[PDB]
RNA sequence: CCGACUUACCAACCCGAUGCAAACUGCGAAUACCGGAGAAUGUUAUCACGGGAGACACACGGCGGGUGCUAACGUCCGUCGUGAAGAGGGAAACAACCCAGACCGCCAGCUAAGGUCCCAAAGUCAUGGUUAAGUGGGAAACGAUGUGGGAAGGCCCAGAC
RNA sequence: UCCUCCUAAAGAGUAACGGAGGAGCACGAAGGUUGGCUAAUCCUGGUCGGACAUCAGGAGGUUAGUGCAAUGGCAUAAGCC
RNA sequence: GCUCAACGGAUAAAAGGUACUCCGGGGAUAACAGGCUGAUACCGCCCAAGAGUUCAUAUCGACGGCGGUGUUUGGCACCU
RNA sequence: UGCCUGGCGGCCGUAGCGCGGUGGUCCCACCUGACCCCAUGCCGAACUCAGAAGUGAAACGCCGUAGCGCCGAUGGUAGUGUGGGGUCUCCCCAUGCGAGAGUAGGGAACUGCCAGGCA
């Protein structure tokens, strides 16, 4: 009873371009808030681990990695 | 009464009560009080229906009680309008599903049992039944 | 010593089951490994009587399916949570 | 183990020649001998190999393992990889510090054409 | 190959969004309304998914 | 003094078994959403720019919930439907529930929900069972030789109740 | 007014005087880069020294750590010199 | 250069009494009564540890459970 | 062409852990010495240099072993989309999707490009 009822707004995270969709160079990918998918071939990695498109193609999911980790690459096709 | 110590969160959402029972077998002991129906059981219909079968068998022989309440259920006072906070804990129940086995007792002949889990069975909203260990 | 007459099941799924469970009838499977599993339905008052006997978990049973018998023995059960009735018998190929 | 901290102490050298997508002279050292080979990009085939185990190299060679013997197989990496035209490498490391034979392996082959 | 013919038996009035557009791609109307469509994997999917609306004699 | 004998005791960590969790997950659907291709159907149903508005008090019902007492024709959300802004038939009467969306006319026919003994249109219809209570045509724990069906069990013409 | 989790119905968003906690900063290194390193907690042995200081081996393995609340992350370390 | 923190920030600059009161509106919203609900209250029942010298049910009845009426204290804000 | 050893990957526990055995001609490892290039918040222990006396003990590779880790059916069960139904704080029917846990079982990897030794 009181002493409650606050909240932050909603940062719209989560994955903006699914598998198989074509994006143009430097277009975000994921909004992510640590690093739950890595980068893979031809993305990059911002300052909040936000994943971009580097060059433009078709976007890939990935279980590359020894310890079974998600990775986004793009293809140029 | 049976009431968890030490829990980490105060008060919980009143949330659902679908489905059937995951204990639905007589594992502790021999004959077993199975549940057929379906709700909240609290944590005083537990002492009162376990007082009732611990003296209806002087005080011989093994009793287990498979359920434990851990659900703490709120209750606005009296004279209070709606709103302005979640209510205040004032009593536990445990969740219960058709199927659950509630209580079970080893090392009586059946028919003391079978009569000291008729005593138990009055004290507690639910319908019950009574259910003997088997091979499986 | 037990012998139980039982029927390869024509449609399996949910709906195909409940459908037997109230005609007084339940599922049960057979499997032995090397062998591909065979999938029978079976009586229930003929069957829910004679596992009260304790022997019925502890021999080498034997299943009469489309004339040829078939030894098995009770590998797994699932019962009714509430009721005296069975759902269904795991029978491993003895 | 001592080779399982060496070979984690390069891996994020490694795994960066790969993003990079730029083909690197891997160097192996041993207290008897050195290695050293070119492998592409795709990192699974390689090009040019050189090293001081070839009866061609370890013969002139008054001991195998010191820097001027390291010195005998960074001429000859690079002698090789220049015939088949690949001219651009990056060094790899493979955690050795780059301070003794493998910096007399890196120096001779730079000597030689080599751009690194 | 073999044409379909697909009438309509109730109303559309409080159907799901998708059940609606449904009937737009059959191109049933009202009740009582018969089309004839060409027979396909994905016509026949049509049907499934209002197969209590409509009736086919096929 | 060391502990030297002891204790009808409490008891952590682990081992086997049994449960619970919105703020637990070594697992994990159905749907939903995003993108590509392909038929068919729809008077472009899509988007962009511009002229004109209204509206920002919603209600009930189904499904997922929070609060409440899993109380309210209570309250706050998500999605669908209806009323609002939709007449007609049904639920006796009954915005919201079921069927169904009225351009106009006809002393023409076939149906949906719901019904066929009279009020009041249509089966005092056909075959086989159940109920003796006016149950049908309000309500629980619990109690009982009411009655139909089913699988077994015990004793019994060396004679059972 | 702002941040974190749940309610929020497995894309985004989603209310209540619903359930729980925080902020109004810190840092000239606690930033850049290069080189190097791996923790908690238990066992044994040991001088003061004890259940817990420091030392040596073993198990364990990230159950530690992150300037600050919670969530996600982190060994190629984003942790420690 | 602003705890313009009432944090999209009415002024650089601001507290109260009115039963002596007044105007425009609302059953969009309270007091009375009605309405829906029945937590609470009142009434009844179920199991029976026990009291009753013996003896559970002559009379009461613990620890618990299930309902009824719409008589109380309330909840909601549908009518005025 | 086969066997063994070294490097770099694909692949990620059916691939890892434990237990027993086995390998030194070459490769590898331990190893000798340290004034030297270089380093210890002390210590050549680690890093580094100069080499070959010795060993295969440790480590590593290889072979066998199920005692663990791991993978895992078929059948049934739970859940759920759409449409109906009930004595509708919970369920049933038709139809489509269909787990988790568990059982039978599988299993101590497979493979590519180079460079050495041996046959
Ligand atoms: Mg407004
Ligand atoms: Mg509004
Ligand atoms: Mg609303
Ligand atoms: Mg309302
Ligand atoms: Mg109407
Ligand atoms: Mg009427
Ligand atoms: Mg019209
Ligand atoms: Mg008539
Ligand atoms: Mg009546
Ligand atoms: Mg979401
Ligand atoms: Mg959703
Ligand atoms: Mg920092
Ligand atoms: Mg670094
Ligand atoms: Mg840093
Ligand atoms: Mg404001
Ligand atoms: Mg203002
Ligand atoms: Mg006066
Ligand atoms: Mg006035
Ligand atoms: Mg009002
Ligand atoms: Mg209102």
């Amino acid at each position: 009873s009181t002493r409650n009822g606050r909240d932050s707004e909603a940062k719209r995270l989560g994955v903006k371009r699914f598998g198989g969709e074509s994006v143009l160079a430097g277009s975000i990918i994921v909004r992510q808030r640590g690093t739950k998918f890595h980068a893979g071939a031809n993305v990059g990695c911002g300052r909040d681990h936000t994943l971009f498109a580097k060059a433009d193609g078709k976007v890939k999911f990935e279980v590359k990695g020894p310890k079974n980790r998600k990775f986004i690459s793009i293809e140029a096709e | 009464m049976l009431q968890p110590k030490r829990t980490k969160f105060r008060k919980m959402h009143k949330g659902r009560n679908r489905g059937l029972a995951q204990g639905t077998d007589v594992s502790f002991g021999s004959f077993g009080l199975k549940a057929v129906g379906r709700g909240r059981l609290t944590a005083r219909q537990i002492e009162a229906a376990r007082r009732a079968m611990t003296r209806a068998v002087k005080r011989q022989g093994k009793i287990w009680i498979r359920v434990f309440p851990d659900k703490p259920i709120t209750e606005k006072p009296l004279a209070v309008r709606m709103g302005k906070g979640k209510g205040n804990v004032e009593y536990w129940v445990a969740l219960i599903q058709p199927g659950k086995v509630l209580y079970e007792m080893d090392g009586v002949p059946e028919e003391l049992a079978r009569e000291a889990f008729k005593l138990a069975a009055a004290k507690l909203p639910i319908k019950t039944t009574f259910v003997t260990k088997t091979v499986m | 010593m037990f012998t139980i007459n039982a029927e390869v099941r024509k449609e399996q799924g949910k709906g195909a089951s409940r459908r037997l469970r109230a005609a007084n009838k339940f599922p049960a499977i057979i499997y032995g490994g090397k062998e591909a599993p065979l999938a029978i339905e079976l009586d229930h008052d003929k069957v829910m009587n004679m596992q009260a006997k304790a022997e019925f978990y502890s021999e080498v049973l034997t299943i009469v399916v489309d004339g040829k018998e078939i030894k098995v023995k009770a590998q797994d059960v699932q019962r009714h949570p509430y009721k005296p009735k069975l759902q269904h018998i795991d029978f491993v190929r003895a | 183990d001592k080779k399982s901290a060496r070979i984690r102490r390069a891996t994020r050298a490694r795994r960066k020649l790969q993003e990079l997508g730029a083909t690197r002279l891997v160097v192996h050292r041993t207290p008897r001998h050195i290695y050293a080979q070119v492998i592409a990009p795709n990192g699974s085939e390689v090009l040019v190999a050189a090293s001081t185990v070839e009866k061609a190299i370890a013969e002139q060679l008054k001991y195998t393992g010191n820097k001027d013997a390291a010195a005998a197989v960074g001429k000859a990496v690079a002698e090789r990889a220049l015939e088949k035209g690949i001219k651009d490498v990056s060094f790899d490391r493979s955690g050795f510090q780059y301070h003794g034979r493998v910096q007399a392996l890196a120096d001779a082959a730079r000597e030689a054409g080599l751009q690194f | 190959a073999k044409t379909i013919k697909i009438t309509q038996t109730r109303s559309a009035i409080g159907r799901l969004p998708k059940h609606k557009a449904t009937l737009l791609g059959l191109g049933l109307r009202r009740i009582g309304h018969t089309v004839e469509r060409e027979d396909t994997p994905a016509i026949r999917g049509m049907i499934n998914a209002v197969s209590f609306m409509v009736k086919v004699e096929e």
